RNA sequence: UAACCGGAGAGGGAACCCACU
């Protein structure tokens, strides 16, 4: 999940954006692109704490833009397959349960939810519930769920939750 | 110069086989020729005249 | 005499004679793709591959066939931007 | 019979061959001129390295290819969905993109066809 | 619509429709010619 | 396109191991059908597969999402019914065979020797030299010393393509036997014989799988709608897979072993033809078209080959060629070119606010008028042409665009005559426009050009990049190189 | 350090050609310019005026053949032209 | 690819320092404070605000000194970094629930010792 | 009631159903699919017999209701019913498939897969596949907490996979798909496929484990997933799901239909097209817009396609059709004659010339002259159109 | 009581001979 590790990413500086404040302009630029992005190796990019160093400028042969090798300490998030995290439900539907773990979106099938944990369309808020109405999972409710499969597509991380195992449900 | 249609194996048909005069040559067609080959197929011959 | 003596000393610099043949230039280990760019290609590459040969391509034509910039003058060195004179740079419009 | 009208021609980015992404030959197809071996060597002697590089790589057959940092082999890439994979590695992280001549790339497939392993590591 | 053609050795005129054998009507001669266009031609004297 | 760009440092050369070959092959279980394709659809497991690469125009590759240019090709593997060896590896194989024992597959060189230590110390990093030295010293060994067997070991020599081992009795070298003893060759034995074990192996010298390249390597072309034009590489691949299927079926059911040996010999001849069509020991293959088949060794050793006719010297655009004409009324640094050449030749220009009005003027004047442009290229890479006259919304311009504009006076061009006997034979010049259609230049430039106007035509290249134009201007220019160094 | 200056301070024709071309390139795609101009449109003339002014914001990394590199700023680089 | 228990990852991923829900909350509130100050500044990402909301609603300790006390008191004992972070995020009151949620914690410590550690965590938790 | 394949003729290597067996041991009656062109091309793919069509074409044909005789005593009923030779048919080793059954065991274990033992003294034991043989494999499994190397046949083994892994379908309707499983029952395994987040219920025998995910392209290599094609020349559609012989396609109005592989044709996509969403800000492909009006009001997604007033949108949170919903653009918010005609240059420097217009512009035109071996440019104001058609 | 839709990449190749530099 949340890990405080240094990252290195190459930044391309457009020559028309040299200006007086080279370092400040490059730092503001880097805070623009690197935040909010995702990658397969490191997951979601949450926050960048410090810029560790700024490398020497190298002019590419035949290309105007100059490249600065910049390393920086940052905070990243990476969910683990086969690992349980508490979650908050976004929406409950005919097709399944939709929930959010921070920025990461997880989906639960009705074959992943317990069979007793069954949906009531007659209820005005869409919610899963039991026969005895003891466990009721509503939208924006703190639940726990076992993540069983993680996959990434177009630099977007989303997961599938599992609740056949015991001690899984609303917190 | 010569337009031909070749039937291939919706609203689309035989392909184009159009033999052109070569690029960057100008002038006038002086005379043309239609005959048959030894096979029996039609056979055309077009001469291009160009004053220099 | 500069070029003539340079030719002769590059001929004799390996401790022995160097006739300009495949029979010598294959024996000097001066780059497998130099050897391939010589008149014999498949045998010298095939022996380099058979013996497991490493090459950092410090040549010229190897850089050329890889398509990148050959470090043989006008491209041998690197260019570094100066942020101090860049911040001395006045705006233009 | 040597007429200037019959002899003059010029080309600006016409067709490309099926086997290699290179210009045509002969002015009938608006052919391209062969920037030959000894001309390349004499350009080297002049020292116009950037001019020779642009004449030899991107004005003829520029390409981009992915190679992983573990083993110097070709890796496949579905760039529409941005899934980059090296078989035999399953890494998909220690990978890089390089600019590659089309002819030398086809040379690399010929090498592996002759069971040559041009292990081409990025670093 | 049919083409106006010239036999050559007969120096005669005939009418030819498409996808027909290229033969003269009275002699069947294979060497066969087409007439000048009706579209106008001019030439400056240079 | 998320991968960062990198500059290159090093290359390693080895042999491909068969397990890695069948791993990175996209074909699973190989291909085992001698048909090229099905009657109606492309076929999977035939000679051509969509898994190998994109097949037709406006189509998609099965493995990757690329198309023609964006599809870089995919490979395959064919498991052989019998292992087989080929030339080059055959010669190195028989060298290693004379180095190694026959029965116990021991080192036979007795590496615990001061001579062996001296050879290693001298050839610290010289594998072929080490191999030659150890083969020369180990040629005179005969019996084993270590090696348990007391036999004299057979002399192994080639008869045409096949190899025979004769004891002080002659037998055929079975490829299975050669593969077995190369497998029994130890790793330390391989290292002390002096060839790198991690990248190559003696049992990798023998191969049991055929790597098959994609349709980029073997193109399929259509002519007059027939689409039957397939290359000799595809034909020989079909022959290889047909014979491999025949051998596999025969070893599955018949196993009379005489047809097996004879068909294995023909399959070995076929893969030897795949390596090189021309062999001193066996006749070349034959096609019904009457032409000899073209092998890859020929395809690279030729003067039109990849290494020379496609790598050292390759076809380039941006290069006119025409006959010349003396003209003394212009300076020594200037060359006059025809209007048609100047109109059919382009030059790239950056749109800057300093000249944005003049570039806009040139753009809406456009192609087919002499001062004009034919292509406009945006910042994102959108290429818009001017010859089909797009809408004025497209004709509107902003700073930073790419203009393929016709050149005017002052631009720098390079200019030569083949053969370039001397380095003075290609000079930079400033372009200028004259009405009649030929190159116009100076006699002071003819004198180094070896040019004498009896029908000799010159070539004219124009660089596109501005820095290349500047460096040509400042290095190869006639006043800057008035005087030769030689 | 300022003492280990093995290569000559005379900057070469190759160096001046490369810096002139690249300077003309960012002048062409409109990076800010700090030499005063008398009114010119072409980046070639702007770049040669910069080169004769000797005020380029670029320092050259020369690769000495041992493996080490040395930096040479254009201000302390004496021009052969 | 990697499971939570067997936990294979590179040495950079191992030396990556984990963060609490409350630690992420205080760091992200700090960074949001510098984002709010120094105007004419580009705002932070919607991912940053979603993470801030999630870690604010899942924060366990509202005091930085309390956070440091929890981290030191779970630090002197021998536990894995990932299991330590998971235990700090979950805060289970029962060792049975803790070992059911984390299978890698089974056999790492004694049952009564783990229950005592969880009880200490519950006592030193900041309750609202 | 058996199956054979013919040896000679145009019907070589085709499945034929032996219906009646004559006791004379000379010929047997076969029901077979005719590979005929109904006397149209000859003066051939398999297709159903068309008695009405062959009666309309005429020729050698005899009509007897459902029974018919054509083209050299070829007998058909309702399906050819013709006698064929015992030596010309092959009665052993045919094994028709399910498609041939509709018209008229196996073991596949691969190394790297996990299989479990469900019977014997070694019950419920999961181990990795190392080798495979024909019927009795005698496998070498890598069991958990067991370094000893056991032996098991394919009949004893069952392809059991752990929860949450990439699984592949070797054959069937769902073949070529990759996904993550949901719940493993005793025979039914349910998975969400990766390219189409869709529920597939497949058997463990049909399941397979591999590391290469779905490529997202059809079997023919022509159309990818989430693609744009032409249902008909007025309405375009988006292939949202690939199927073994078909495509599930969302239409222009939000209806999901199923079309054939060859029914739709690919259309060129304008990647630089522009659209307006009634609030006057430009929107393009791969742009995030919120749908605030219409049937999908209150939603948000990325633009996949643009039509001149319409937009095709992708949402991951919508599990239906891969989030693919289509709506009009106006309910979204951001988050010549002179060609080929003889003309005369009758005023100016080229006065009195006759030319042919090859290109015409808004202001000028190109004229290829008839006298000078040269083509020039001349203004439409100075142009004059004499002659023509 | 109804309203501004637009469309351009190419297709072999391989050999021999001649001519020119
Ligand atoms: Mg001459
Ligand atoms: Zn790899
Ligand atoms: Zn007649
Ligand atoms: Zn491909
Ligand atoms: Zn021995």
């Amino acid at each position: 999940m949340f890990y405080h590790i240094s990252l290195e990413h190459e930044i391309l500086l457009h020559p028309r954006y040299f200006g007086p404040n080279l370092l400040n302009t490059v730092k503001q630029k880097l805070f623009t692109e690197v935040e909010g992005t995702c990658t397969g190796k490191y997951g979601f990019v949450i926050a960048v704490t410090t810029i560790d160093n700024i490398g020497a400028g190298v002019i590419q042969p035949g290309r105007g833009f100059v490249l600065y090798p910049v390393k920086y300490k940052a905070i990243v998030f990476r969910p683990f397959k086969g690992e349980v995290v508490d979650a908050v439900v976004t929406q409950v539907n005919k097709v399944g349960l939709f929930t959010e773990i921070g920025p990461m979106s997880c989906f639960i099938s009705r074959h992943s939810i317990p069979s007793e944990m069954e949906f009531d369309p007659n209820s005005n808020p869409p919610c899963y519930k039991t026969m005895d109405e003891d466990i009721v999972i509503q939208q924006d409710d703190e639940i726990r769920l076992k993540i069983v499969g993680t996959r990434v597509d177009k630099n977007d991380i989303f997961a599938i939750g599992s609740l056949m195992d015991d001690y899984l449900g609303l917190v | 110069i010569i337009g031909k249609t070749v039937t291939l194996p919706r609203r689309y048909t035989k392909r184009d086989c159009s033999t052109f005069l070569r690029t960057s040559e100008t002038g006038i067609v002086d005379q043309v020729m239609v005959t048959l080959n030894q096979e029996g197929y039609k056979f055309c011959k077009i001469r291009v005249r160009s004053v220099r | 005499y500069r070029h003539l003596a340079l030719l002769c000393d590059t001929m004799t610099c390996r401790g022995h004679l160097m006739a300009i043949t495949r029979h010598g230039v294959n024996r000097q280990d001066t780059g497998p793709l130099m050897k391939c760019s010589f008149e014999e290609t498949v045998d010298v590459l095939m022996e380099a591959a058979a013996h497991g040969e490493s090459d950092p391509m410090k040549g010229v034509s190897e850089n050329i066939m890889l398509g990148q910039l050959a470090p043989a003058g006008t491209g041998c060195f690197d260019l570094l931007l100066d942020a101090e004179k860049c911040k001395y740079g006045m705006e233009i419009p | 019979k040597h007429m200037v009208d019959d002899k003059i021609h010029s080309r600006a980015r016409g067709p490309i061959q099926i086997l290699n992404r290179q210009p045509m030959e002969g002015r009938s197809r608006d052919g391209g001129l062969r920037f030959g071996e000894m001309e390349r060597d004499c350009q080297i002697a002049h020292g116009a390295a950037q001019f020779l590089r642009e004449r030899l790589f991107e004005a003829s057959d520029p390409y981009q290819v992915h190679v992983c940092n573990l083993c110097g082999i070709m890796a496949i890439a579905n760039t529409r969905t941005h899934t980059y994979e090296c078989r035999g590695c399953r890494n998909k992280t220690q990978i890089s993109l390089v600019r590659m001549p089309y002819a030398c790339k086809l040379l690399f497939q010929e090498l592996m066809s002759m069971s040559i392993a041009p292990r081409m590591m990025s670093v | 619509q049919p083409m106006i053609y010239i036999c050559g050795e007969c120096h005669t005129e005939n009418e030819i429709k498409s996808r027909d054998p290229i033969r003269c009507r009275e002699c069947g001669y294979r060497i066969m010619y087409k007439k000048r266009t009706k579209r106008l031609v001019v030439f400056d004297a240079r | 396109s998320a991968c960062p760009l990198r500059t290159i440092k090093r290359v390693q050369f080895g042999v491909l191991s068969p397990d890695e070959l069948k791993r990175m092959s996209v074909t699973e279980g190989g291909i085992k059908y001698p048909e090229t394709t099905e009657g109606g659809r492309p076929k999977l497991g035939g000679l051509m597969d969509p898994r190998q690469g994109v097949i037709e125009r406006t189509g998609r590759c099965q493995t990757c999402a690329g198309n023609m240019t964006e599809c870089p090709g995919h490979f395959g593997h064919i498991e052989l019914a019998k292992p087989v060896f080929h030339v080059g590896f055959l010669v190195k194989t028989m060298k290693v065979l004379r180095c190694v024992c026959f029965f116990c597959s021991k080192l036979l060189v007795d590496s615990n020797n001061p001579k062996i230590k001296d050879i290693l110390a001298k050839s610290k990093g010289q594998p072929k030299k080490r191999l030659t030295h150890v083969y020369d010293l180990c040629k005179g060994k005969n019996i084993c010393e270590h090696g348990g067997c007391g036999r004299y070991q057979p002399r192994i020599r080639r008869s045409g393509l096949e190899l025979y081992a004769e004891w002080k009795k002659k037998i055929l070298l079975s490829p299975e036997r050669v593969h077995e003893i190369f497998k029994r060759i130890s790793d330390e034995e391989c290292f002390v014989l002096g060839m790198e074990p991690r990248y190559a192996r003696p049992e990798w010298m023998i191969v049991t799988v055929l790597p098959v390249p994609p349709l980029s390597v073997r193109p399929a072309v259509v002519m007059q709608g027939s689409a039957r034009n397939q290359d000799d590489l595809t034909h020989k691949l079909a022959d290889i897979v047909k014979i491999n299927n025949q051998l596999r079926r025969n070893e599955q059911n018949g196993a009379a072993a005489h047809v097996i040996a004879e068909d294995v010999k023909l399959l070995q001849f076929h893969v030897a033809t795949m390596v090189d069509n021309e062999l001193p020991g066996l006749p070349r293959a034959m096609q019904k078209s009457g032409r000899p088949l073209k092998s890859l060794k020929q395809r690279l050793k030729g003067k039109e080959g990849r290494v020379r006719g496609n790598l050292m010297g390759k076809r380039v655009d941006f290069s006119a060629r025409t006959v010349i004409t003396p003209d003394p009324n212009l300076s020594i640094d200037q060359v006059g070119v025809p209007r048609s050449i100047a109109a059919n030749m382009t030059f790239a220009e950056i749109v800057t606010p300093f000249n944005i009005d003049r570039l806009q003027e040139l753009v809406r004047r456009g192609n087919s008028q002499y001062p004009g442009a034919k292509y406009i290229i945006r910042d994102n890479g959108d290429r818009i042409d001017l010859r089909f006259h797009p809408k004025p919304s497209d004709l509107h311009l902003q700073t930073g665009y790419k203009v393929e504009r016709h050149m005017c006076d002052g631009d720098i061009v390079i200019f030569n005559r083949q053969p370039t006997l001397h380095k003075m034979s290609m000079m930079g010049h400033r372009v200028r426009i004259l009405p009649w259609s030929t190159f116009r230049l100076n006699l002071s430039v003819t004198t180094p050009y070896n040019a004498d106007f009896d029908g000799d035509e010159m070539n004219l290249h124009l660089p596109q990049s501005l820095e290349t134009r500047a460096e040509i201007q400042e290095l190869a220019m006639v006043p800057r190189m008035i005087v030769t160094p030689q | 350090a300022n003492q280990k200056r093995i290569t000559t301070p005379y900057m070469t024709k190759y160096e001046r050609a490369r810096v002139l071309g690249t300077r003309a390139l960012q002048i062409a795609m409109c990076a800010p310019v700090m030499v005063e101009l008398e009114g010119e449109t072409d980046p070639l003339l702007i770049a040669m005026k910069e080169l004769k002014a000797r005020k380029i914001p670029i320092i050259i990394r020369r690769y000495l053949p041992d493996g080490s590199y040395e930096d040479w700023g254009v201000d302390e680089l004496i021009i052969s032209d | 690819e990697e499971d939570a228990s067997q936990l294979i990852f590179p040495k950079e991923f191992e030396t990556a320092e984990t963060l609490l829900n409350s630690e992420v909350h205080m760091l992200l509130e700090h960074r949001k404070q510098q984002n709010e100050s120094a105007e004419d500044e580009q705002e932070l990402s919607e991912v940053f605000m979603k993470t801030l909301n999630y870690t604010a609603r899942f924060s366990r300790f509202k005091n930085r000194e309390t956070i440091a006390s929890v981290r030191s008191l779970l630090l002197q004992k021998k536990l894995h970094k990932f299991e330590l972070a998971c235990l700090a995020n979950l805060c289970p009151e029962t060792a049975e629930e803790s070992k059911a949620l984390i299978p890698s914690l089974e056999g790492r410590f004694e049952d009564e010792e783990l229950q005592q550690i969880l009880d200490d965590i519950q006592t030193k938790r900041s309750f609202q | 009631k058996s199956w054979v394949r013919l040896k000679r003729g145009i019907y070589k290597d085709d499945i034929a159903q032996v219906d009646y067996v004559e006791p004379s041991q000379n010929t047997i009656s076969l029901k077979m699919i005719p590979r005929i062109d109904y006397d149209r091309i000859k003066a051939p793919p398999q297709r159903l017999f068309d008695a009405e069509k062959i009666r309309s074409l005429g020729g050698d044909v005899a009509s007897d209701g459902d029974f018919l005789i054509f083209e050299g005593n070829r007998y058909s009923r309702k399906f050819l019913f013709k006698s064929f030779a015992m030596s010309a048919v092959i009665t052993e080793g045919v094994k028709p498939t399910l498609s041939e059954l509709e018209k008229f065991r196996e073991h596949n274990f691969q190394p790297g897969d996990n299989v479990e033992v469900c019977e014997g003294e070694l019950i419920n034991l999961q181990g990795k596949i190392l080798s495979v043989d024909g019927n009795k494999i005698t496998i070498m499994p890598k069991h958990e907490d067991l370094k000893d190397m056991l032996e098991f046949p394919a009949q004893e083994l069952r392809k059991y996979f752990k929860m949450g892994d990439h699984v592949k379908v070797i054959a069937g309707r769902f073949e070529g798909d990759t996904g993550l499983i949901v719940r493993v029952e005793e025979n039914f395994v349910i998975l969400f496929s990766d390219l189409t987040m869709h529920e597939l219920k497949v058997l463990p025998r049909d399941l397979q484990l591999c590391s290469e995910t779905a490529s997202g392209v059809d079997v023919g290599g022509q159309h990818e997933w989430g693609e744009l094609v032409q249902l008909d020349p007025q309405t375009v559609g988006v292939i949202v799901r690939l199927e073994r012989e078909t495509f599930q396609v969302l239409n222009m109005y939000g209806k999901v239909v199923t079309v054939r592989h060859q029914a739709v044709t690919r259309k060129k996509d304008n990647r630089f097209a522009v659209a307006l969403d009634s609030e006057q800000n430009n929107i393009h492909v791969k742009d995030i817009v919120k749908v605030i009006d219409g049937p999908h009001s209150g939603r948000e997604g990325e633009i996949r396609h643009l039509f001149r007033s319409f937009a095709f949108l992708h949402c991951k949170k919508l599990v239906e059709n891969g989030g693919m919903f289509v709506c009009k653009t106006r309910h979204l918010v951001l988050a010549n004659e002179l060609i080929g005609q003889t003309v005369r240059i009758s005023q100016g420097p080229y006065k009195g010339y006759i030319g042919v217009v090859k290109d015409a512009t808004e202001s000028t035109a190109r004229v290829e002259l008839h006298s000078t071996c040269q083509t020039i440019s001349v203004d439409r104001q100075r142009l004059t159109t004499v002659g023509s058609r």
